[PDB]
């Protein structure tokens, strides 16, 4: 699923 | 699959998590001291999205949780998001009696949480909590230790991964009493303040049970307007 | 003067063993058929008369009986539930992936399913007797949890006089703490896994007070939708959490 | 309260 939490995660 | 965070000596862990601290922000300066209802949970959801972005880059330099997959990652953050905010606030606000420090610029008694109906209950619980840190002389290094207790933890029992984070926070319980030992305290003293310190995560997981109630009966209101962030850390609890 | 501070170790332990309440067993038919009500109904009968067990339970907790009235009804408002969840974890916890409501109700995950939102409830209660399985939790440190429930889950929501009885019962957990470390010693344990071994057992109850509140919010909604019975004694319960 | 006088039973 597309979650900002992810890409601040990666980032 | 080895990770470094089981190496690290108690003073490694302490200086590690020191570094790690996340910023004291801001909010809005407008001068209007008499609040309104949306304009007092406009600046507090406002600040709890830009402290949650923070947040995140805190999480990942806490050791041992960079080693964790990046679905078991989200899964802490999601249920211990409303935690680190409320014992990061707890914490800020225990040099000011009776009194809530959102921000260096935003220092909140109780009589101004009548503003928001709802918000009074969680306020008196915050306040409650930082009389006790604060009668029970919390100190920094120890603070630093029972926040990242709770990323690892709060969301531990809902998932060998669970195994890492039980060492790490295994970890932490020695690098806790390290401290105290460090402090002068004896044996009998050690295991007392580390029960204490404890038993009040099951308090701080109560405000958040009852402050993630609160926001979402705001998001059923739609009058204070929740960041897309907010919306998805809230989403995860339903 | 009181008693709870002038108890030892092993006295502590005795006296949290000889309070301990029965096992109760259930009113459940197998013959009878099943409905999402009926299940509800069997769960919500157990717990109404588990709740006057836990009552005259909580007498016989050391420092309990030296607290005003009014102090002990708030202390058994608030963790009457986490100590019902903690009661069924612990008789669950030899049935792997079944929980142990009654003697005569053992119930797996799919069979608690047939209720909806209990689903959450249901894995969390199993996953809390998982992890006391592999600690291999003992029941002279069950007792000592229940009682740090029953005293901690409401001293942060309770004025001078107020707050000597407050720093009484402070003064009692710091003797279960105590006898948890005494326990922990005689099982061979050294000074560095008393220490981990504590931690683990105080943060088990942080998720024992996510169980309660989220199991207090479904108690909530079964109220609204009317349709399980509850009793009065129960829904006085669920008036001061809400309130 | 009915937990008012369950504890209050002598
Ligand atoms: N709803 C409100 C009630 C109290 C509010 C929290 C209190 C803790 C907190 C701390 C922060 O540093 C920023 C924001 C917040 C707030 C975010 C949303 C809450 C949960
Ligand atoms: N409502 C539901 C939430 C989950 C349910 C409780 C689960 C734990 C439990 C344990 C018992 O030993 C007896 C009864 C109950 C239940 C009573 C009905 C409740 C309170």
């Amino acid at each position: 699923k597309h979650k900002i939490l992810h890409r601040l995660l990666q980032d | 699959k080895n990770s470094l965070a089981l190496s690290l000596t108690a003073d490694q862990m302490v200086s590690a998590l020191l570094d790690a601290e996340p910023p004291i922000l801001y909010s809005e300066y407008d001068p209007t001291r008499p609040f309104s209802e949306a304009s007092m949970m406009g600046l507090l959801t406002n600040l709890a999205d830009r402290e949650l972005v923070h947040m995140i880059n805190w999480a990942k330099r806490v050791p041992g949780f960079v080693d964790l997959t990046l679905h078991d990652q989200v899964h802490l953050l999601e249920c211990a998001w409303l935690e680190i905010l409320m014992i990061g606030l707890v914490w800020r606000s225990m040099e000011h009696p009776g009194k809530l420090l959102f921000a260096p610029n935003l220092l909140l008694d109780r009589n101004q949480g009548k503003c928001v109906e709802g918000m009074v209950e969680i306020f008196d619980m915050l306040l409650a909590t930082s009389s006790r840190f604060r009668m029970m002389n919390l100190q920094g290094e120890e603070f630093v230790c029972l926040k990242s207790i709770i990323l690892l933890n709060s969301g531990v029992y809902t998932f060998e991964e669970k195994d890492h984070i039980h060492r790490v926070l295994d970890k932490i319980t020695d690098t806790l009493i390290h401290l105290m030992a460090k402090a002068g305290l004896t044996l009998q003293q050690q295991h007392q303040r580390l029960a204490q310190l404890l038993l009040i995560l099951s308090h701080i997981r109560h405000m958040s049970n009852k402050g993630m109630e609160h926001l979402y009966s705001m998001k059923c209101k739609n009058v204070v307007p929740l960041s897309d962030l907010l919306l998805e850390m809230l989403d995860a609890h339903r």
